This record gives structure tokens, C-alpha cells and sequence, in this order.
RNA sequence: AGAGGUGAAAUUCUUAGAUUUUCUGGAGACGAACAACUGCGAAAGCAUUUGUCUAAAAUACUUCCAUUAAUCAAGAACGAAAGUUAAGGGAGUGAAGACGAUCAGAUACCGUCGUAAUCUUAACCAUAAACUAUGCCGACUAGGUGUUGGAUGAAAGUGCUUCCUUCAGUACCUUAUGAGAAAUCAAAGUCUUUGGGUUCU
RNA sequence: GGGUAAUUGGCGCAGUUGGUUAGCGCGCGGGUCUCAUAAUCCCGAGGUCGUGAGUUCGAUCCUCACAUUACCCA
RNA sequence: AUCCGACUGUUUAAUUAAAACAUAGCAUUGUGAAAAGCCACAACUGGUAUUAACACAAUGUGAUUUCUGCCCAGUGCUUUG
């Protein structure tokens, strides 16, 4: 009974889409359907980061981060609860 | 060698962490003359735990003993996470990896990430339809 | 020939021969690395 | 095993530290000359601790050594990158990167690789929320940048535009130029690749030791 | 002196040096991040740089012609993927096939290999949840927030940016003495107060 | 006929380094904790192809088996 | 109507003219050269060769159409030191 408007993705005024390749599962998935999620990640714990702070030269160190951007299927996006399941009212709430 | 006073000698450490296992590799600065390689597996009997943190901690161990047995007193660090087609974040074994060596009592010198990414593609395993649980 | 004769017209003998087989024997397939359909 | 002796490492003269390390190598037995294992070397160093200054943590600097007298090895300039992490914290998603490579020969008869890299700006008075090039603006960004890479390339020499590359001088002369078609934010030379080198010359590598 | 791989392990590679780090040359596919409820095309589709050829809108116009138009049985051009013919190419992935596991059985889901195919050139085939499950042309009917491309008029600039109108495309929100069996719908409204034109089922 | 290698615990392997002459993984029986499985740490037992030395051993001719390559006048 | 061979072609001079041989098509193997592949000669020297991988040489099957499954333990051939 077409429970969305959209039906599931963002295309309007396009044919076709090119897939793309779940980051845990390896599934294919268009584009415009699968769920981004951009992380900027430390190397270590603040614990480990401190015990680097003085066993290091220069004084005055900062350590890099990680730069990831991790794309998912819907199987395996909500199984591991980036995603849940919601009311009928509240699908419609985007952001 | 035959250091100045008070002068730090320098070498590099590879590490490798790929939810299977953890190495640690330490070469001079160019690249060629590698001096040391526990690489984890040699810690545990299990077939598993090779990732685990603990064979980490004790490979580090063993490659700080044999770092100051050697003469080198400091270290670059460069981080990998096995990352082609595979799997771009590194291992469990990477940060207990690093927490030894800090605290084995050698000189941190830099930490970079060196994973190698593709802008290329080719193609990836368990073709479509994906890994099946 | 080395093919020759026989009730039922076969071979009877392996077809790949040796590179150091004289003159008068050398006539099947000569020092074959590989035999059958190439896949590649 | 171990039966090995330590060399010295020496930077060119371009530089303020001129002494970055040692390495190892087995000793010579016969017809196995432990010199020639170690020339053709490279080394990455990351030019903070070569000019001893935070600012320039970045731009890392590869080096290859050419001659050795009894226990130095002398290595010249091979090429440059700019440290992943860097990179990746400079692109966010409401705005659109130009990006453009050439080819280029010294007055020394060296060839190189360029390989820029640009962002766009806010202006800010505009209050919204993206900041989307049209694509012939890209375009023309495009060939200015190949032109002035090749006009500052090919113009003097090679320990010159090393010198050149230090403080980024090709990146403030892009963006002023590039103005007038769209303002651009950090504009770098992102990674430079020496593609033909013309002769080994003892006399001018020792010259460049001093 | 182990490496792979798994929920845990086998099959598999390795003191004839595997896996791992550095440099050099070759090969074939692919074009990340930027990248969007954004752009173009009749649909199928289209994403590294540069050159040439070739069309297509939209906007502006005190330019030319003057009904030259709408929809269309028969007929024609294009038409994903798979599949067929011939010559190339042949890295990665991998219908078939062979093993190793799990299980009461497992010709499966998991793992180690691996043939055709996937790519190019020249020909066929004409089918998809080929989907907005909504034919095409014209008129009327309601408020707001955006966005892509032109034009008009006005302010901060250090002949460029913001703002106001208007045309064309494209989304969303609220509401309907409007409609529906309802879900819902700006058309699926202007329908027992039933007839603007036309094709297919 | 000649040359080489190997035979050790319930299985598979180390010791052949004479004034110590016997060792380890799978095993085997008791605690440990294991939503009913799991890395688990203490232990007890388990023997050298066969006869003799200027000797304290795995050091000597030979004899039984096994594998490989090669040899041939009653 | 059935069997064999696709077809034109060839053969045991003097008992067998055929379903036997050849054939186009298909597939496999060796070789970059006068120090190579295959073959002749007692030696010295030759054939392919007035040639050069769209070539020369060694074998199977036998027009078109539709297909061509599993086995490398045995015997051959072949690769590494
Ligand atoms: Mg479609
Ligand atoms: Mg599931
Ligand atoms: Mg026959
Ligand atoms: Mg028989
Ligand atoms: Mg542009
Ligand atoms: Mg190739
Ligand atoms: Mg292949
Ligand atoms: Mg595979
Ligand atoms: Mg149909
Ligand atoms: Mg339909
Ligand atoms: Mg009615
Ligand atoms: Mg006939
Ligand atoms: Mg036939
Ligand atoms: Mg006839
Ligand atoms: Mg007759
Ligand atoms: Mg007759
Ligand atoms: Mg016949
Ligand atoms: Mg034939
Ligand atoms: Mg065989």
C-alpha cells in the first residue's frame, strides 16, 4: 500500500543510479538508497593518548586522527542499530 | 653504534593489525635492513587470541628488549589497516600495540596512517547479494 | 608408421613423444608441455 | 647476523639540520662492494625536523643518495607528498575542489609533475548555504593554474624551485590570480614526481654539500 | 617461522624462504572522497584531463512566414542485464565443476580453488518490479519554504557580490462547504449539477 | 651383492653433546569455570630393533624387518 | 520408408569399386634462425629456402545444425635444483 512517499530513496528526474558496495556485508546498493555515516575518529583511548604525550619529543605533539566515511545496506545497517524502527507519524520526521 | 652523547638513533615501525592478526616491524629509516619481526603469532597456540591484545602486548615486549639489546632508543610510527579491497579499519591488537611501546621506555618519535586506498576499484569478493549469515 | 595396423583403428600407444626419440619415431606430438582445449 | 656497521646520514645545504640519522649495512665481503647497497636509497623525512618548525609538519620530503666519501652519504632532492591526514581534514562536503596536473623541464634538463589542489570560499555577505562553482569557471581555474606552473617550472632551475616550494609561493600566486573568476580558499602543491634526471655530476651534488 | 581463513576449524601456501618492507618495469579493468530529496537526455542511460565534430533546450527581441496544427490502426528508429556467431583480450569477480566444513541428511547458506561469462571490434536477439505500478495536448482553481538556468530594477563593493520582480525546470510543508472504499491525492479536483480533443486496455 | 636414511610411551616426535643417561604435543584420571560450549592452571602413571669392550653413554662386527638408487661368468 | 557415407573426387593392372582413402571445417603440438624446428649424408656438405609465426614442420577427427560430462591414483610427455 506504498508505505512511503519516496520509496525508500532520494531519485526524482534520473533513470539509473550506480551501486555501490556495503562497508560490512559487501552487498550492492545504489547511491541514493544506502545510509552514510562520516567519522573522525583518535588512534587510541585518552589513557594510551596521555602515555604518548610524554614519551614523545617535541614538546608540544597532537596526535592525527581518522578519516573513515562508512556506507551500509538496510540489513545491515539496522541490525547493528544505526537505524530503528519507528511510528507512523514519526517516519516522516527527517533530521 | 657509536653515538654523541645524549643523541637519540631513530628507526621505523611497521604495524599491521587485520582482525586475524598483529605484526610489528622495525627497520632502519630507508626502508631496507629490517631488524626486528614478532608478528603476534608466535605469542599464542590458540589459532585464535592472534588478534587479540594480549599476543600485541607481548610482541611489543619482545621488540623493545631486542630494540635496546640492538642499540636504537627511538621510533617513527606507521599505522596500517589492511585496506585494499578489504576492510579500512585496523584490528583490535593496534592500540595495545602501541600503549606497550610507549610504555616499554623507547622515544615516540611520529604516527602516521598509511593504509592504501584505491581511487580505483577493482572489483570486490562475495559478489552481490553479499556475505550471507 | 608407428600408428599403423590394428583390428579397430586406435592408436594403442601415448601420442606425445620425447625430444631425443630418433628420426624413424619422433611422429606423434612432439615434447608436449600440455595436451587437450586451452581455457586461457 | 649481525656483523654491520653505521653510516651518516647529510641533507643538502637547502635545509637547517644538514645531519637526520644512520643506517645500517653488512660488511663488504668479496665482490659485494657495501657501497653499492647503499647508493639509490631513498629516504622520506618530513621537513619539520629538517628546519626545526611546527608550522611545516606536513610536506613530507624524499631524499636519495648519490655519493659516499668514507662514511657519509650525501643525498639529494627526490620529491615531496603532503601527509594523508592533512588532506583529509580539507575536504568538506558544500563546496567543489579544482584540481589539475602538468608536465614541465628545468633549465637543468630535469622533468617533473605538479599535481595542485584547490577549494572555493564564502564571501561571506551571500548567507547561504553552499558555495558550487559553474563548470566553465572551473575550467578557466584549471588552465591558469597549468600555465603558472609551467612559467614558474620552466623559468630558473631546480634547487630554485626547491627553495620555491619551502614557503608555498606558487599557491599564494594561483589564488591571487584566480580572484577574479571565483575567490578560492588553501590552495597546495599537493605532490611533485622527478620523471627524468639528466646525469650523475659529482662536482655539483658536492657543491650543493659545500 | 609461520601465513591464510572462521562462530570454532579444515581444505591451501611455506627453511627450494611463505606472509611482511623498499625500489624498478609490464598488463588489463575501474574513475573513491567532492557527490546533493542537485544537472542533461524520448526511453534504455550519462561522472579523470584536453582537442575536433555534432545536436538540444531555456532567456531576450518594435526580425521573417501566416494556420503551416493535436492525437494517431498499418509501418519505422532506438531499446539494461543475461544469451548466440567470429576475431581479440584475459588482472579482479566468478552460473558449472571439485573439495573442506555444519547437520539426522545438506546436491545450500560459510570457506579454499576454479571453466564459461564479464572488456573491445563487427553482427544477432527485443525482453525486465523496462515503475511515478499514474498515456498525450489545452483551460480553471491555494498559501508558504527552498533550489537549478536567464532577464529587469535597486544597495553594501576594495562593471563583482546581496536584495526586489518576472520566465522556464525541479522538490517539500500546511490546508481544503474538493475527491475517494480507504490508504491517500495540488491531481487521483472542477462528475447522477454525468459531454474540451484523441489513442490503447 | 653395494650405498644411504630411519625403528624410543596409548599415537607422533626430540635426545647420537660418555663423570645428569631419558624428554614433549595428542592421550589417560582429580579440582578451575564454563546462559547447556570456550583461551584454562596445577599434577600421577605411561619407554630407547637384539647379544660382548683399552669405558660412566646413544662407541663395535653381525642379525632381523622398511624405503630409495644402482650391480650381476659357477 | 529404413541403414551407411555430407557432397564432386580416389582404389586392390588379371576373383572385392565399397560403408574403405581423400576432402573442406574443427582441435592439439614444436620452433624467433645460419650455435633455431623437422629431415638427408661415410665424410665434406645439403632439403624445406627465390622461406620468416596470416610461416614451416608433426598428429587426431572429418560439411551444416545441436553438443562435447567425471577421473592425473597406473603408463607416457613436461617444469624447478
Ligand atoms: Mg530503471
Ligand atoms: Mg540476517
Ligand atoms: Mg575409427
Ligand atoms: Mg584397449
Ligand atoms: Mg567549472
Ligand atoms: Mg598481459
Ligand atoms: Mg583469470
Ligand atoms: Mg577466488
Ligand atoms: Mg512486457
Ligand atoms: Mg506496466
Ligand atoms: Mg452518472
Ligand atoms: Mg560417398
Ligand atoms: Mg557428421
Ligand atoms: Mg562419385
Ligand atoms: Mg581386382
Ligand atoms: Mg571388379
Ligand atoms: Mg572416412
Ligand atoms: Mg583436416
Ligand atoms: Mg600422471
Amino acid at each position: 500500500p506504498k508505505k512511503r512517499r519516496n520509496g525508500g530513496r532520494s531519485k526524482h528526474n534520473r533513470g539509473h543510479v550506480n551501486p555501490l558496495r556495503c562497508s560490512n556485508c559487501g552487498r550492492c546498493v545504489p547511491k541514493d538508497k544506502a545510509i552514510k555515516r562520516f567519522n573522525i575518529r583518535n588512534i587510541v583511548d585518552t589513557s594510551a593518548q596521555r602515555d604518548i604525550k610524554e614519551a614523545s619529543v617535541y614538546s608540544t605533539f597532537q596526535l592525527p586522527k581518522l578519516y573513515i566515511k562508512q556506507c551500509y545496506c538496510v540489513s545491515c545497517a539496522i541490525h547493528s542499530r544505526f537505524v530503528r524502527v519507528r511510528s507512523r507519524e514519526q517516519r516522516r520526521v527527517r533530521k | 653504534p657509536q653515538p654523541k652523547e645524549g643523541e637519540l638513533v631513530f628507526g621505523v615501525a611497521h604495524i599491521f593489525a587485520s582482525f586475524n592478526d598483529t605484526f610489528i616491524h622495525v627497520t632502519d629509516l630507508s626502508g631496507r635492513e629490517t631488524l626486528v619481526r614478532i608478528t603476534g603469532g608466535m605469542k599464542v597456540k590458540a589459532d585464535r587470541d592472534e588478534s587479540s591484545p594480549y599476543a600485541a602486548m607481548m610482541a611489543a615486549q619482545d621488540v623493545a628488549a631486542r630494540l635496546k639489546e640492538l642499540g636504537v632508543t627511538a621510533i617513527h610510527i606507521k599505522l596500517r589497516a589492511s585496506g585494499g579491497t578489504k576492510s579500512k579499519t585496523p584490528g583490535p591488537g593496534a592500540q595495545s600495540a602501541l600503549r606497550a611501546l610507549a610504555r616499554s621506555g623507547l622515544k615516540i618519535g611520529r604516527i602516521e596512517d598509511v593504509t592504501p586506498i584505491p581511487t580505483d576499484s577493482t572489483r570486490k569478493k562475495s559478489g552481490r547479494r553479499g556475505r550471507r549469515l | 608408421h608407428p600408428h599403423g595396423g590394428g583390428n579397430h583403428q586406435h592408436i594403442g600407444h601415448p601420442s606425445t613423444v620425447s625430444r631425443s626419440a630418433p628420426a624413424g619415431q619422433k611422429v606423434g606430438l612432439i615434447a608436449a608441455r600440455r595436451t587437450g582445449l586451452l581455457r586461457g | 647476523f649481525t656483523k654491520k656497521e653505521w653510516y651518516d646520514l647529510k641533507a643538502p645545504k637547502m635545509f637547517l639540520v644538514r645531519n637526520f640519522g644512520k643506517t645500517l649495512v653488512t660488511k663488504t665481503i668479496g665482490k659485494k662492494l657495501a657501497t653499492d647497497s647503499l647508493k639509490g636509497r631513498i629516504y622520506e623525512v618530513n621537513l619539520a625536523d629538517l628546519n626545526n618548525d611546527e608550522d611545516q609538519a606536513h610536506k613530507k620530503i624524499k631524499l636519495s643518495c648519490d655519493h659516499i666519501i668514507n662514511r657519509d652519504c650525501y643525498t639529494d632532492f627526490c620529491g615531496l607528498s603532503i601527509t594523508r591526514d592533512k588532506l583529509c581534514s580539507l575536504i568538506r562536503k558544500g563546496y567543489t575542489l579544482i584540481e589539475g596536473h602538468t608536465d614541465v623541464k628545468t633549465l637543468d634538463n630535469y622533468h617533473l609533475r605538479m599535481f595542485c589542489i584547490a577549494f572555493t570560499k564564502k564571501r561571506q555577505n551571500q548567507t547561504k548555504s553552499t558555495c558550487y562553482a559553474q563548470t566553465s569557471q572551473i575550467k578557466k581555474i584549471r588552465k591558469k593554474m597549468v600555465d603558472i606552473m609551467t612559467a614558474e617550472a620552466s623559468k630558473v632551475l631546480l634547487k630554485d624551485l626547491v627553495k620555491k616550494f619551502i614557503p608555498e609561493s606558487i599557491g599564494k600566486e594561483i589564488e591571487k590570480q584566480c580572484k577574479k573568476i571565483y575567490p578560492l580558499q588553501n590552495v597546495l602543491i599537493r605532490k611533485v614526481k622527478i620523471l627524468k634526471r639528466p646525469k650523475l655530476d659529482i662536482s655539483k651534488l658536492m657543491e650543493l654539500h659545500t
